[PDB]
DNA sequence: GCTACTGGGGCCGAGGGTGTTCCTAAACCGAGCAGATATGCTC
DNA sequence: CACTGGTGGTCGCCGCGGTTTAGGAACACTCTAAGATATTAGA
DNA sequence: GACCACCAGTG
DNA sequence: GCCCCAGTAGC
């Protein structure tokens, strides 16, 4: 009997696995602990499986995950994306040709960028502005949004540091990195499953996941970052688990998985 | 999107792994999930094509009088019976 | 009024009859029905009061991310585990 | 453990049992037939259990059905109600005393009768009419309504005594659920306002208010089709009508709305 | 005008309630012979028997041994509406309520109630004399009395004498409720006790509560047996069987209600 | 673009290098910059450290069958380098560059250049005629009964032995070809002769070498008629791909086929 | 009936002209009566 | 771990101040070269 | 006469 | 080295 992926909307957002060997037993995705504890993972019902340090996946496991269309994301400290195994040739020709068509033309590229701006900030972008100029405007808006959310939730805020070598009682930046990493995960899974290219970006460019960063940044501050600030004020013992749990709840309530693809189609609808 | 329960008996490991792909096996041969109509009927196709010797019962949540409905594959001592529309289970003797 | 499934194991017959009072037993120790939250809390009261040696697992439909939740009483090789909020089941060795 | 009843709106409408002994096994309500087939019955999750001829109920089964608030109803020919057993002290003193208080005062009794008339028929009751006069008006309109549906569904009608079989079966089901609800709320089934004397007068009032809405015409349909198994089709249609109309969930507000006319 | 059946099948033979026990002894019961059939444990009733009892109006009541408990009853809520409206008429009118309460007092104690007392005042005198009666039973039977202490949650974590008293009162509420049902009245419509679904049972039972029922609880309390609740239940069963308290409670009920000076039904 | 195949062992990291420990203990130490692409054959288990190292130096991981017979999974899913995907995409969207690339495919497949005044669908026709004649020729030459190409996709067992062999051969060829397209960094869905489907480019490049070795081997296995013909054809394509170095040679063929657009390569 | 264990065998379930269109606890309050650096019992 | 057979023991799991308030498949299409010079087997 | 606890024996 | 299957005990 054939084995096909189920629609992404009907799935759990994310699962994090650590310190165990991932096997396939009787056609099942199984996480075996060093003590012998077997833990079945409903791979077909999850959109992303994050693999933390300590995991040793098998060839059959990677094949099975790719067969039921479940993205594998190898993950580093604070949930940051390190690698990703996915469905080879899982992109639709019409979708990818439309995206690349928009990226090749400079005018259509600026159209898509302006659409991303209007959808991110609600208000249209200033007219007669280039991509670098909208990039600087977007940068200042992001900076002031970080500072403003910081003053709202009452969190000590200085920089928005990405490099983990700067966090030596800095939990807010860790929470932002973990939350945005979850969002990047589900957004990459949505882009691959929808048939688009994560590397073909419009605002971000040259990065291997530029389109993921664009689409995810459009809806990042709507729900995902403010939750990271809420977790940040309430100083936790395990920030990773709190941020993951909160991001999961946010994804269920805001229906992010179901709204990702139509958001992509709305973004690329700039050029007719 | 409704709740789903699959109880298997004497099925080969292929069907048990296939069910472990989507559903949560909370006891030996007892799988629980929450799927759509399409995914439910697909899972049932897996059950039909993969059991071949054992008995399976699938119960999913509905909006009927009992709040749920169920169907069976194979033969079991416990057999559904129809009482004026209400489906119950009878325990047949040897 | 959500869907309910109670899977019992090594449970004395009092709890099996009591569960049969409200829920349809479609396989040995596997009961299914459609009850409200109050009735579910009462059935769990019965489970906790009458098992005393065996293990019981109860699952019911909800509006969480997995669409259902479950709870356990007693010890079983299949033990629930927490994965950053999402509860699954793991099989302990001998 | 206490083993307290379940609210009535949460359970199934009705179950019919036939030709087997009813036992209690490990606390469960079991039906055994002549061949040995044991069949558990969710006694706590059904409003009332109908016992047909051939059943042999045990003591522990009557006690068990009583403890879970599930009315037992012995029925005989064509499902007509013969007898019933329920909780011995399952009457709420405030509801019972309010009902009886309405029944003793002639004025409040007239108010309740006029409320039942205005609820059964869309138009209000004729003013300055006594209780017996309204009873006769409702009776004549009941005869003309039976004959009216008889002409609509095209079945020969000589009076209310196949058609009497279907009507008796469906209306008998409605009397079953209505009696179960009346006993569950705590009111008395014998204390009636339109109907008096018989031990189920209040059931006849409350159920007769709404039987011609959907219950009787469906029995006229089954009576015109006239299949080889009329009782089963009547029971099926009764369960679908009770589920669709959610009769069980809106029976109590009908009783309280009727008795609310006493101010 | 009633009979207890146990340990047999209740069937119909030639229009009579036949009871077939384990030894084959058939008990043929003509329809006009009994108005109520008290069904004890071990009985299985047939559909024809219930049909006969229905077509002649016989009241079936599923009870425990000697009416210690009342598990169910036919015609639930009440078959005769005239008796129910009678009791309710007696209970809603404050004057008839005080008459019935005064009759309860004059039947419970030998002396009539103090004149021109309200229902709550007679309730206070009743409670005080109940306190003194608890003390008197304690001293007579020589048991240490600390009060009417009982935790509704933990039955085992309670005083032994309060366990015995509680079991005795439960059996008494059994036979009493059975008597009220056989007479045809509502157990909830009460005069001294009101509000709860067995108030009338509490009143009628309270009339005779401290006559060999509670004193038997203190008697079993002296011995301190291994299972005092069972010993009290069985002792109450034997007392109900010998003293015929169930049969004798119906005239008491009819008189207590008859003190309302309102025409009773027939 | 270098690559290495690994099977039957654990892939871990030792001293910043990809070590592979096989069933018997043979440790294969692999310098981090020694290989651009690792083909993971059945029987391999990857540790998190290995994925981290390959990630931080940009090494492409591909989970394949034996010798690239199937492509199960691949790292950098969808494509890591946007420049190559936009290069292939620009070649495909412009009809002139499309016809140049198609003409290069034709000339590389047969040896003779296609006729000058020809469109894309016309070259599709010439291709169809020549592969029909090739089917007839191979059938007559190996002496297997030929009644056409068609089959029933709803049931594999309801088909000829020759159609089963041909289908299995083209399947493995699509495996190695797809692996090549992924190792070169291009999109398997962006095709020139084939269009619309998610593996159009795989069919395009696969058609160049399809009737050189794998289909002749399919007619050889069909003539020998073994018990399990699909397994024999698949293992035969496995041996051919290993001995002929089909995967390694396919990549420069891709770079040339795309280079025929006369447009600056990404590099 | 499910679970574990151990040899033996295989690395495996495919095929590709393209694009459109349609199918319910607690708080508050009555009494008496013993007996009182008052509340406590009892209804 | 579930089902069943026989024997000995029970007849049960209670307690009562009263009232108010807190997306596939179907079809519709290109094109070619051989050759039934129409129609067809291939992409 | 109805029901339950117990204590194994088997698949 | 990873995984399925068949058969055979064991509870």
């Amino acid at each position: 009997l054939p084995l096909n992926p189920i629609p992404l909307k009907d799935r759990v957002s994310m699962i994090f696995l650590q310190y165990g060997q991932i096997d396939v037993i009787d056609g099942a995705f199984v996480l075996i602990d060093k003590t012998g504890i077997r833990t079945h993972i409903p791979v077909g019902s999850v959109a992303c499986i994050m693999l933390e340090p300590g995991t040793r996946v098998s060839h059959a496991a990677v094949r099975l995950a790719a067969q039921v269309g479940t993205l594998l994301v190898w993950v580093g400290e604070a949930g940051v994306r390190v690698y990703a195994s996915g469905q080879p040739g899982g992109a639709r020709s019409d979708k990818l040709l439309y995206q690349a068509k928009l990226a090749l033309d400079e005018d259509l590229r600026l159209k898509v960028v302006r659409k991303m701006f209007e959808l991110r900030f609600g208000e249209p972008a200033p007219a007669r502005r280039s991509v670098e100029q909208l990039r600087g405007i977007e940068g200042s808006r992001v900076r002031a949004t970080y500072a403003l959310l910081a003053k709202q939730y009452g969190v000590t805020w200085n920089g928005r540091r990405y490099d983990p070598k700067d966090w030596e009682g800095d939990t807010i930046n860790q929470c932002i990195s973990a939350a945005t990493s979850c969002l990047y995960g589900v957004t990459e899974a949505a882009i691959l499953a929808a048939g688009y290219a994560p590397a073909i970006g419009f605002v971000h460019t040259g990065k291997p996941l530029s389109f993921v960063y664009d689409i995810a940044d459009i809806i990042k501050f709507d729900t995902v970052v403010p939750k990271a600030f809420e977790i940040a004020r309430r100083n936790p013992g395990e920030p990773d688990r709190e941020v993951r749990l909160a991001c999961r709840d946010i994804f269920r309530s805001s229906k992010t998985l179901a709204k990702l693809i139509p958001l992509i189609e709305d973004v690329l609808a700039a050029g007719e | 999107m409704s709740m789903l329960v699959v109880v298997t008996e004497n099925v080969p490991p292929r069907l048990r792994g296939r069910l472990a792909i989507w559903l949560l096996e909370v006891r030996a041969g007892v799988y629980v999930g929450d799927v759509s109509a399409k995914i439910r009927e697909m899972i049932w196709e897996q059950i039909a094509g993969l059991a071949e010797e054992g008995n399976v019962v699938m119960a999913w949540a509905t909006n009927t009088e009992t709040g749920f409905e169920f169907q069976t594959f194979g033969l079991n001592r416990r057999t559904p019976v129809d009482l004026d529309g209400l489906r119950l289970v009878s325990f047949l003797p040897v």
